[PDB]
């Protein structure tokens, strides 16, 4: 025991379950069936209209992001970003690439215990609901963080 | 093909006082060796706090053989070597013998040393002057010590010494 | 201190195997049900015998040395006859024995003395319950190994690439002397053993669909 | 020291990971084989990528990896 | 193959006084050697502070084979030579068997002078000769020291001497 | 005293040998990064031979004899085959076992023998630490010399002044007897080593721009 | 190989008390020789003002080799030669037993002297007739010396007298 670690580091179930509780309450929507888990964030949270840059607030919500995301092990980590439609596709398709390549590089800033990462963004071309009366204040208008839990 | 010292049991069935050496015998009744018997002696100790039996001569059927394995005897399920018998035989006899004696000379003296200050008399006489022989016998005497007996109906243990075949 | 650890080791060792033989007679007939030796058996009661294949061999004997091959095929015991087919019995199953004779007179009397025996008597649980681990693992590698061989050898043996064993009989009539008689003698004699064949003109391929 | 807290409890250890298994279906943090994927990244001993330890007891204090390299940090000085 | 001078345990389950030497045996129960005996006997010191066993002949199972390798006792989890046993044996009786004796002259002597100064005079006679002879007989048997016996339920510690093979 | 001294010096060194391990632990991908070794690996997993050189040779072997050269260059080790590319991790590694053995003959009891103590371990920690640089230092000069080695051999060899390994493959078919079957032999040995070449003809210089 | 007239240390890890010689163990702690053995005896001096240890049977590990380098003992953290231990175990009872006798004696014989110029003559028995013979055996056991008892617990150095290989 005081040489092989009994379980990883910094582990506390406790602390998974209070902060994904939290993530719930403030909004993000966390899915986990099977070894296979997704993290999905409203555009509007993040983002400005159609607009790839932060305000100052959103990076405490990506430290706790990357707190969160610390405690597993991983080996690959998609992220994708969905808009509404704006004027084309090439727009909303451009916008959604620097989108997740600019989050993609913080989280590799950050100590994002991985081997690969993928982004990439689609525009509008997946839609998630019927309802498109909002612009970027519509839920259709996202960002999407999947992976699986590597043993 | 026997280890060197270990346990074995036999049935007395005989016994004798410690006071006159003698051939004794014994019966192993378990073990490898089955109806052999054991015959030897004993010893005489100075002190009363044990007694234990001398066994040499081993005569085991089979062949008209006799190995001659020393062994003893220990007290059975009490691991322990001393006798269970009785060992107050002569203490208050030779004790009662001497101060009777001594109270005679006294009586005898004393009372005709305090006459200046006749059945009585007759009585002087004969403590003061038969006191004196038997004081003198009793002491010869004295030097008795209290024997110890075993009894013919106690198993014993025995352990081994040398080993045989 | 050291016999407390030992007499829990061999404490732990006894209750686990009794637990794992338990448990494997609880569940049994699954077991023989993929376990068929006698479904294998060849038509004259003969064991067929067992193959190994290793794959992308290479060893190196020293620097300007090494010796390289695709697939490599190793007899590891010959066909012989038998009267029963095997069964799971004689690789799963472990012995069992209760050692129930602690020699202690050296009971722990102080309070660290019980606490010290105790947690010896522990270490000594968990080691007797890795080493059965450790035995149960080696059987089923072992009985696998076999099941694996004897499979081989018939994929062989349909893809033509091993001798099937050529048998035959010599039977004699009426036998005996006027006072023991033997009625039809019979004696099975095997020629051909079981070996690779080396021309491979003959290999016969197959593709699935 | 309790790996599945806030939960229903351990349900057991899966040994074909070395893992503790919860009342809810969730893998715990927590190992219990050795026989699992670690992350080991600083050793003790001496002799470390040579021969190792040497059996014999030497009369002098300094011990020599088995490959003939000597380990004189292994090793006391004067 | 044993280190020279190093420790092994043993389990001594016979008793016996330290009375009469004779065999007795004890088992080692640990270490290589797995249920080895182990026969000798005992030595009487001067004094009662103390009580050791000498121990050489080793019979170890397996193969008939008899080493000698010879070593003492010490007391486990105690590392020290000491026996649990008694060692105020024998002065009271002594003592008070004295005393009385010297008591008893002193009475009647005393009691025989106060006289210038007849149930009287027979506790003079009683006391003045009976002292002698309890008081001569006392002086010779004073001399019995106090003895040891080992109990049947205690283990020992056995510090090697010699190497085997 | 000099005890005091020498179990300072034990524990420096042992302290000194944790930090500089765990620090270069601590900065690890650069370190491969920097100390690649498998794209120096030749192409039949070859490790190319050492090679060392000097300039301005001057060697005066007594009163009336003085020799000079240009340059002079020599080769270390010979080239020989290798399976896994080598690391830094049996280059730069220090061993650390922790000393917890405290027992020294003469324990201070006067103030000045407890402050000599004191010194003693202070000059100790610091002598320990000293000699552990030390050690880190050559170490680490006998792993970049190899690589410059490498390197040397490969850019030379691409000058064209030695002669590049030679490689012989010979290839057999199905071998073994009827129990034991190797698909394909394949030989593989090196028949000329790598040397240099004195033919002044054979030299072809470079020119950057 | 040893330097003739160094210093080493070990540790004694049981005790005894100088009364009985015995096999005596101690183990070297540091040092170029790590987990020696080392058994031997002791002495006993005319007087208790120190006590050493005669250790010749060192036992290296490693190989089945035994030297038999001889050296003693010197007290740690002293540089001297005593010994840690009690010296008055038996001063003040053979003091007082001689004193108390002699005590007897005088008050049985003078209360019976000055009473020219029943309890009291009774006194005067007892007293006067139990002194003496507890006075000679006083004298007879007063010459029993004070014994010694090294510790468990305590390490100890040991100065070489000559080389080894």
């Amino acid at each position: 025991v005081p040489k092989l670690p009994c379980r990883v580091d910094g582990a506390c179930d406790a602390t998974i379950i209070k902060m994904m509780t939290d993530l719930n309450k403030k909004g993000i929507k966390v899915a986990s069936v099977g070894q296979n888990y997704l993290i999905s964030i409203p555009a509007s949270a993040l983002f400005a209209d159609q607009s790839p840059r932060l305000n100052w607030a959103s990076y405490s919500l990506l430290n706790e992001i990357a707190a969160f995301l610390k405690q597993f092990r991983k080996i690959a980590i998609t992220v994708t970003s969905y808009s509404s439609k704006y004027v084309s596709v090439k727009r909303e398709r451009a916008l959604t690439l620097a989108r997740s390549r600019v989050v993609s590089e913080y989280l590799w800033s950050q100590g994002v215990d991985s081997r690969i990462i993928f982004t990439q963004g689609l525009g509008s071309d997946k839609p998630i609901t019927s309802y498109t009366l909002g612009g970027d204040r519509s839920p259709n208008a996202r960002v999407e963080i999947t992976f699986r839990r590597a043993v | 093909i026997i280890k060197t010292g270990d346990i074995m049991f036999a049935v007395l069935d005989t016994s004798v006082n410690s006071d006159e050496p003698g051939p004794i015998l014994a019966t192993i009744v378990t073990g490898k060796l089955k109806g052999s018997k054991l015959i030897g002696s004993f010893n005489l100790p100075s002190n009363a706090d044990k007694m234990v039996i001398t066994f040499n001569t081993m005569s085991i059927p089979g062949a008209e053989k006799t190995i001659s394995i020393s062994a003893y005897a220990i007290d059975p399920n009490t691991a322990r070597t001393a006798l269970a018998s009785r060992t107050n035989h002569h203490y208050l006899m030779r004790y009662g013998s001497l101060f009777a004696s001594s109270f005679l000379q006294g009586f005898g003296n004393a009372f005709q040393s305090a006459n200046t200050t006749s059945t009585l008399e007759n009585a002087v006489i004969g403590l003061a002057t038969v006191g004196k022989a038997w004081s003198q016998q009793a002491q010869q005497l004295f030097n008795t010590p209290t024997t110890v007996e075993v009894y013919s109906g106690t198993g014993l243990g025995i352990l081994f010494t040398q080993d045989v075949t | 201190k050291e016999t407390a650890l030992s007499v829990g080791a061999q404490a732990g060792l006894a209750w686990r195997a009794k637990i794992i033989d338990e448990q494997l007679n609880k569940q049994a007939r699954n077991l023989d049900a993929i376990y068929d030796f006698n479904s294998l058996v060849l038509e004259h009661n003969i064991l067929p015998p067992v193959l190994l294949e290793g794959r992308n061999t290479l060893n190196l004997a020293d620097a300007q040395s090494i010796r390289i091959s695709d697939r490599t095929y190793k007899v590891a015991k010959q066909a012989h006859f038998i009267t029963t087919p095997p069964t799971w019995r004689q690789y799963l199953w472990m012995d069992y024995v209760k050692p129930e004779a602690p020699n202690v007179t050296l009971l722990p009397k102080t309070k660290a003395e019980k606490e010290i025996w105790c947690i010896y008597t522990e270490r000594g649980w968990k080691n007797g319950i890795d080493q059965a681990n450790t035995i149960l693992e080696e059987n089923i590698a072992r009985i696998k190994e076999d099941f694996g061989g004897m499979i081989l050898y018939r994929k062989l043996l349909a893809m033509n690439m091993v001798s099937p064993p050529y048998v035959s009989h010599t039977d004699l009539g009426v036998t005996g002397d006027g006072s023991e008689i033997h009625i039809d003698d019979r004696v099975l004699r095997i020629t051909a053993l079981p070996e690779l064949n080396v021309n491979s003109a003959e290999w016969r391929a197959a593709v699935a669909k | 020291d309790g790996c599945c807290s806030k939960m229903g409890g351990i349900n057991y250890c899966d040994s074909s990971a070395g893992r503790l298994v919860c009342n809810n279906g969730f893998y715990s943090t927590c190992y219990c084989t050795r026989h699992a994927v670690m992350d080991l990244q600083f050793l003790m001993g001496c002799c470390l990528w040579h021969g190792g330890v040497y059996p014999q007891l030497n009369s002098s204090g300094l011990v020599v990896c088995n490959d003939g390299y000597v380990s004189e940090e292994c090793s006391l000085q004067k």
